[PDB]
């Protein structure tokens, strides 16, 4: 996976 | 969003001296993403550390990070003249992800006290021609950076009109000099006789006073 | 050999526009996010948001969403910043910087991933000022009546930056540029002195050779008492 897709991943995850 | 406190503002180390700087967080460090920048005078920040305590490739191996708590700690194992810099933390986290970076540690040249050579200077003509004048205080080559400089019109103490401008440390002798200058117009200018500056400095037996009448 | 490239520096009026670039070399362009971070006159970084290389998607840090706007263009392999209604707060150098995120495990997170930027653009300098290129007025600072102190009064200029050397460049050594200041002019003023012996002030010249490229104005100023 494009590693700004991880980025992407732990940007929405962070809003839990 | 969080908030990285990096104290003090100014660490003073000499050359060769081991140092450690502090990033205290207002939550757990490694609750985020950490780094440490380093910036020198004009240029970008350069990345030393990532995470707790990985080097960054091309970083010399005195660098070295350690995260516990709310603590983030760079370590300088022999402080060489090019690391006299601006560090910077870096915290990348929080709900709305956002990337915090510290206020900064400038780690400065601890030398011993030097107290300032105090000069006076009074509007040449050529600005009085063109209805300004500016006064000249020089604190030369002094250590450490704090100075008080009080300037006074026929005794009347000045505030509000005056500029201080401090250099970067010498790269010789690594002392700070200071220039406060007082801008009156030249009417104001001609209206008073004694201008003063007077300088207070840890190196200073007692606080100096420059002065000249104006016109002598 | 990785390198980012970052346009010139720029001199705008309030309520102009600028639009800033980064030109990526010695790596793919759309495998690392690019972070835009702002330092402003004797302050520290600010975080402006990110730019996904990869989808074009911009996000903005919290001050940031209303007059910033990050673009792209993969064919240049080049990012932009573009600032709407320049105000002089805006003044600040601007940071291209490439994001590394990497580490282990399915899902990223701080205990097992990294968060870094390892390669910066040198910066881009953006000054907002209603004030118009002006040359500097060197007035000279004469030595007063065993070492003596004399200088040039470098005021009254603008963009940054003023060049001063002393005896073009053969008096060094007791030579102090001050950084410069801005007046409630909008022009700036910095001083330059040196310490001589006193006992020279008669025997040898002293001329301060001040240079504003911006305004091409050359200027070599004798100090003597
Ligand atoms: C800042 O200015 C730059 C150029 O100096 C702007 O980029 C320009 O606008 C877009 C960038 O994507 C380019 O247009 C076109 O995009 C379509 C996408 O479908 C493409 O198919 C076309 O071939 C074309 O590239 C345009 O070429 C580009 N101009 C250039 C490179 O000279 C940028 O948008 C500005 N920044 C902001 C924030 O507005
Ligand atoms: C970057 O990598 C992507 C995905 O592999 C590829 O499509 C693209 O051609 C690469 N870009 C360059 C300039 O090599």
């Amino acid at each position: 996976k494009n590693e700004q897709e991880l980025l992407e991943l732990d940007k929405w995850a962070s809003l839990w | 969003e969080i908030v990285l406190t990096q104290s003090p503002g100014t660490l003073s180390l000499s050359p060769g001296e081991r140092g450690t700087l502090s990033c205290r967080a207002s939550q757990s460090v490694r609750g985020g993403y950490l780094a440490w920048y380093q910036q020198k005078p004009g240029q970008a920040p350069r990345l030393l550390i990532y995470g707790a305590s990985s080097r960054a490739t091309g970083i010399p191996d005195r660098f070295s990070g350690s995260a516990s708590g709310t603590d983030y700690t760079l370590t300088i194992s022999r402080l060489e003249p090019e690391d006299f810099a601006v560090y910077y933390c870096q915290f990348y986290g929080g709900s709305p992800r956002a990337l915090t970076f510290g206020g900064g540690t400038k780690v400065e040249i601890k030398r011993t006290v030097a107290a300032p050579s105090v000069f006076i200077f009074p509007p040449s003509d050529e600005q009085l021609k063109s209805g300004t004048a500016s006064v000249v205080c020089l604190l030369n080559n002094f250590y450490p950076r704090e100075a008080k400089v009080q300037w006074k019109v026929d005794n009347a103490l000045q505030s509000g009109n005056s500029q201080e401008s401090v250099t970067e440390q010498d790269s010789k002798d690594s002392t700070y000099s200071l220039s406060s200058t007082l801008t009156l117009s030249k009417a104001d200018y001609e209206k008073h006789k004694v201008y003063a500056c007077e300088v207070t400095h840890q190196g200073l037996s007692s606080p100096v006073t420059k002065s000249f009448n104006r016109g002598e | 050999q990785v390198q980012l490239v970052q346009s010139g520096s720029e001199l705008k009026k309030p309520g102009a526009s600028v639009n800033i670039s980064c030109k990526a070399s010695g790596y793919n362009f759309t495998s690392h996010a690019l972070n835009w971070v702002r330092q402003a006159p004797g302050q520290g970084l600010d975080w402006l948001g990110w730019i996904n290389t990869n989808t074009g998607n911009p996000t903005y840090a919290q001050g940031f969403t209303g007059r910033f706007v990050f673009s792209l263009d993969t064919s240049v392999g080049s990012a932009y910043l573009q600032i709407s209604s320049l105000k002089a707060e805006d003044s600040a150098v601007y940071f291209c910087a490439r994001v590394r995120f990497h580490g282990s495990g399915s899902f990223p997170q701080p205990a097992d991933f990294y968060y870094y930027m390892d390669v910066w653009g040198k910066g881009t300098t953006v000054t907002v000022s209603s004030a118009s290129t002006k040359g500097p007025s060197v007035f000279p600072l004469a030595p007063s009546s065993g070492t003596a102190a004399l200088g040039c009064l470098v005021k009254d200029y603008f963009p940054e930056p003023v060049t001063v050397s002393w005896n073009s460049g053969a008096l060094t050594s007791g030579v102090h540029t001050f950084p410069a200041v801005l007046q409630s002019s909008g022009l700036y003023s910095l001083s330059s002195v040196v310490t001589v012996p006193s006992s020279s002030l008669g025997t040898q010249t002293y001329i301060c050779n001040v240079n504003h490229k911006p305004s091409n104005t050359k200027v070599d100023k004798k100090v003597e008492p």
